[PDB]
């Protein structure tokens, strides 16, 4: 017999945090007895994301869970496939104005403000801060850096002296970050915003030696993350619950087709790990 | 049989193929022939595809769903876009339908294909 | 045996100009031994076009005529072609900067020079003239309108009243004249900068009536436009030799392949026909 | 043997995509088996499609000659990419290799897809 399909579209599909959200929908799905189509580019693209987002609509999918890029690029084709009577959910970045059913993932301007509460207990409130963010125009992205910059302007006089960009990738974020420390005199602690930026900034003051001069604050718990907190190279790591967006935002889709009726963020320390 | 059922995989492709083909020339110069085509390929498309959705198996029963559906819409877009031609509204008002007919026959090719080859490897 | 294989890439494929410029190619093509492969999108797309570049390109053809829909937009890939060993010729729009081995096609400009001391000729020294070109950032749609401006601003008091698209459609052309038209109060001429924009000027003049308040000088010898001169709906055609393009792009490109070694414009009236 | 020929088209193309993807994740991981297995099945593409250039008529013999072009430019294009990335050079140094990479592997494909259509019409 058939299933209803519901498609889930991913910033990066290699990813192993869209791997871990996958892995959430697909038990959601079982429990269900729906089938997840797992899509995505395999570099960072709005305009692929929004291809994929426009063949499932084409093709009347039970329903679409998809990544939200980049701010109202996506409020077109989200109403559309809802006028079209496909329910639609938006996961781990929103798109607020759209007519979407629901939003699951983190509150990330919040997860932003998390991030700069944990880097004044790290270095305090006075030093010079650099930013590597997965992407220079990614709505998630710009979110956390906009917390993150509001509660130390609040709550510190740490100065951000340069932001710059991993575009989400592994070696781009190394050596983006290789750059920071180079062509900055006095950097006390990165923040990294996307699920590689700490693994890249670990190879990089591992590699200029500055450990320690230079703390790490990233995000997620991805193996290589959490082995860093362990070895000290990171200090903090901010935590999604990437599975368990996978496994809501089914569940939401389902429940809609059925006719029945934001997810908080955890600083890991390696006391924790 | 295998071979039969890729042999209408086949034709299936080329109607769609030939339905967008004749649609585009139909919209740029308004040829009641083309537009005739246009039609007769379309509804050959829709009937081969009814016809392997009786015979499915579990796997293909996905693709030919996504393809049965996704014709649909290029029929949509299709029709919105003739509609909007006939009653010589500016271009402005079918552009997106005429683009989105010209995307959506594409991906019923790229189902078509994955068909064929699924079909290829009993 | 297998011969030669020559890229043609035109601005609209089924459109009757460029079935002429095929038409040459092929004659060409079969009296050198080679083989055209014809393409080009449906509507028109600097996109689309250099997406075929690229094909093309890739497979590593013999050789590439190309149509240049938008200055500079060109330049990458053609002279990419050019390093790689692919002999590359413009035709019935340039790319200038760009090292394309030649171009094969009319001299804009002056065509829109010619237009304009046609225009003069048609209705005088004083008036109102409306401009109805096949894509506002179109290269020579631009350029013909550039030098018939200029030849009417150097030799008249003629007055450019509104100037607006038809996107080289048919029904647009139709359309925009007759929106033109109205929202005008006296124009007494219509310019028309690529090949069915005068068919389409002369449906709208035609319907409103303004035969004959209205003269129409168009571009190029189509049936339909041929047809309407004899009837006296146009007044005067600019004919470009597209069937001698096609013929001379092909040899230039057997030329360079086998290491051998500006094409008029004409002013057509009801008397010519 | 027209079967025979498309089911070796078949795995031409089979080839092609696999080696994007396992290029694709070398390129983003560095997975030395990822880079092994990008450039097995390009090795495998490469000589399948010497093997059907060997007996070609007067039709596919053009197509096979675009499409063995075109995989040598997706070689050159990937290789390029893989020299920059395993000199740790900035993203800005391989962005166009590693999409045209991306972009001319789907060339192969329909290329692919044509033969396969072409063999299928005995
Ligand atoms: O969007 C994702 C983000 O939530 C995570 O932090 O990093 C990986 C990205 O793909
Ligand atoms: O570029 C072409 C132009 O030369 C002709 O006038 O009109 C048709 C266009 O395609």
């Amino acid at each position: 017999p058939i299933k209803p399909k519901i498609v889930l579209i991913s910033h990066i599909k290699t990813n192993p945090y869209w791997l871990d959200i996958k892995a959430g929908a697909e038990r959601a799905a079982k429990e269900r007895g729906a089938v997840v189509e797992f899509l995505g580019p395999t570099t960072a693209s709005t305009e692929d994301g929004l291809k994929l987002f426009d063949m499932a609509t084409s093709a009347k999918v039970s329903g679409i869970i998809t990544y939200v890029q980049e701010e109202g690029q996506y409020k077109k084709k989200i109403n559309s496939a809802m006028e079209k009577g496909i329910p639609v959910v938006t996961i781990d970045s929103d798109e607020e104005d759209s007519n979407r059913i629901a939003y699951v993932g983190t509150d990330n301007v919040l997860a932003g403000q998390v991030a700069g509460k944990e880097m004044v207990k790290q270095i305090g409130t006075s030093g010079n801060v650099a930013i590597v963010m997965g992407g220079k125009n990614v709505k998630n992205q710009k979110e956390r850096v906009e917390g993150f910059t509001q509660y130390i302007k609040s709550n510190s006089n740490l100065k951000i002296v340069d932001t710059d960009s991993s575009d989400a990738m592994l070696l781009e974020a190394e050596i983006i970050t290789r750059k920071i420390l180079n062509r900055n005199d006095n950097i006390n602690a990165l923040f990294c915003t996307s699920a590689l930026d700490g693994i890249g900034a670990a190879r990089a003051v591992k590699d200029l030696n500055y450990k320690d001069r230079v703390k790490i604050i990233c995000f997620d718990d991805l193996d290589d993350t959490l082995s860093n907190i362990r070895n000290g190279l990171v200090s903090a790591t901010i935590v999604q619950k990437s599975n368990e967006m996978g496994y809501r935002a089914v569940n939401i889709i389902m429940d809609k087709i059925e006719g029945k009726s934001l997810i908080d963020v955890n600083v890991i320390n390696k006391s924790d790990v | 049989s295998m071979l039969n059922n890729m042999l209408i995989t086949n034709e299936i492709k080329q109607h769609v193929d030939s339905s967008l083909d004749n649609f585009n020339q139909y919209i740029l110069n308004g040829t009641p022939s083309k537009k005739e085509s246009y039609n007769n390929e379309v509804i050959l498309a829709k009937q081969k595809i009814g016809n392997l959705k009786k015979n499915s198996d579990d796997v293909n029963q996905y693709i030919l769903r996504d393809l049965d559906n996704t014709l649909d819409s290029y029929i949509e877009s299709s029709k919105n876009t003739i509609s909007a031609y006939e009653n010589k509204e500016g271009y402005v008002f079918y552009y997106d339908d005429f683009v989105a007919a010209k995307n959506i026959a594409s991906y019923c090719d790229a189902y078509a294909s994955t068909l064929m080859q699924n079909f290829l490897e009993a």
